[PDB]
């Protein structure tokens, strides 16, 4: 039962540092390659670097040399990376992935869930969170849709779940927006006409940065 | 760094049919009859998932539909039969240099039977008005293909400044799209209009999808 648990999102300034752990269980921690890849938003997978726990002996992408420190914690079986003179580049998630043996490539086999990271001077501002009721010209119909806005908040990211994640289909939750130094993100669930307003429905929004747990209840208009 | 370059970028395939993707290395990847070469798949939101290792070996769980070949140079990906939940970017990625490097990845996506959007509007909330905001909410869900326009008409006058869109990658399930606009304005500016519409086109309708609401 290999897993990889990595730390929190974090939002760091131009030019400061910034570190984030790889915490590994269900294999003798020291005998197995850590690596860190870094995902730009809407980009590909860039390798950095990777180490062996069991003597600290790093390898480096040359184009990572000098920015990413990778140290390796036996007591904690947790696996570190610093990355020093932060610009907006370097804004991403950060994966970490355990590799496999020679006769398997050295596949990086098992992944942790990434950390993302936003490197700017801007500061946290907690979302406003809206529900949206539907309109009364929709005859309710055969099914009805629900939304729940998520408004000017800062940083990435946000989770949203509807009644507290028991219900799942019928949802779409769309990738967030930047405007003007905020993100902006909605989300709609649809469901049998009898089922609302007959049956509760809430949207719920995590904001880890400002530590907010919100939850907005759809009521009908009137 | 030896460099891996995949084709073809994005490739768009119906289902049951077969997929293929290409690998070349600028050198050699082989190595004592061990070809470092591994294919990795990326859904939306998730990390990477191991999906081919050593070029033709399947990964934990991986279906024998996804199929790896190639040696030296050279190296491709296939799926066969590709199935909705197959949606992803894919990469392959070389360990046989000192640094590792990964493709730039390929975008698999599913063929289907056109399919109508479904559009809904929504008025600013009581909750947003009454703290001086006026938020104008659109959702077009589930249609195929995703090619589709959207405008804003505000007592018939297409407004373009402070709106939002936002699209969904292809559902693994029935691998439609679906797009959400938001067009925002001052409380003060929204009272001064009576009809908002969301207004679309899409090849499944001949005329423009409006969804709308009128003030008072």
């Amino acid at each position: 039962q290999v897993q990889l648990q990595q730390s929190g999102p974090e939002l760091v300034k131009l030019g400061a540092s910034v570190r984030i752990s790889c915490k590994a269980s269900g294999y003798r921690f020291s005998y197995s390659w850590m690596n860190w890849v870094k995902q730009r938003p809407g980009k590909g997978l860039e390798w950095i670097g990777r180490i062996y726990p069991g003597d600290g002996d790093t390898k480096y992408s040359g184009k990572f040399k000098g920015k990413a420190t990778l140290t390796a914690d036996k007591s904690s079986s947790t696996v570190y990376m610093q990355l020093s003179s932060l610009t907006s580049e370097d804004s991403a998630v950060y994966f970490c992935a355990r590799s496999a043996y020679g006769s398997e490539g050295f596949a990086m086999d098992y992944w942790g869930q990434g950390t993302s990271v936003t490197v700017s001077s801007a500061k946290t501002t907690a979302p406003s969170v809206f529900p949206l009721a539907p309109v009364c010209g929709d005859t309710t119909g055969s099914s009805v849709t629900l939304g729940c806005l998520v408004k000017g908040y800062f940083p990435e990211p946000v989770t949203l779940t509807w009644n507290s994640g028991s219900l799942s289909s019928g949802v779409h939750t769309f990738p967030a927006v930047l405007q003007s130094g905020l993100y902006t993100l909605s989300s709609s669930v649809t469901v049998t006409s009898s089922t609302w307003p007959s049956q509760s429905i809430t949207c719920n929004v995590a904001h880890p940065a400002s530590s907010t747990k919100v939850d907005k209840k759809l009521v009908p208009r009137g | 760094d030896i460099v891996l370059t995949q084709s073809p970028a994005s490739l768009a395939v119906s289902l049951g049919q077969r997929a293929t993707i290409s690998c070349r290395a600028s050198e050699s990847v082989d190595n004592y009859g061990i070809s470092f070469l591994n294919w990795f798949q990326q859904k939306p939101g998730q990390p990477p998932k191991l999906l081919i290792y050593a070029a033709s070996n399947q990964g934990s769980g991986v279906p024998a539909r996804f199929s790896g070949s190639g040696s030296g140079t050279y190296f491709s990906l296939n799926i066969h039969p590709m199935e909705e939940d197959d949606t992803a970017v894919y990469f392959c990625q070389q360990t046989k240099g000192v640094s590792w490097t990964f493709g730039g990845g390929t975008k698999v996506e599913i063929k289907r039977a056109d399919a109508a959007p479904t559009v809904s509007v929504f008025p600013p909330s009581s909750e947003q008005l009454t703290s001086g905001g006026a938020s104008v909410v659109c959702f077009l869900n589930n249609f195929y293909p995703r090619d589709i326009n959207v405008k804003w008409k505000i007592d018939g006058s297409e407004r373009q400044n402070g709106v939002l869109n936002s699209w969904t990658d292809q559902d693994s399930k029935d691998s439609t799209y679906s797009m959400s606009s938001t067009l925002t304005l001052t409380k003060d500016e929204y009272e001064r209009h009576n009809s908002y519409t969301c207004e679309a086109t899409h090849k499944t309708s001949t005329s423009p999808i409006v969804k709308s609401f009128n003030r008072g």
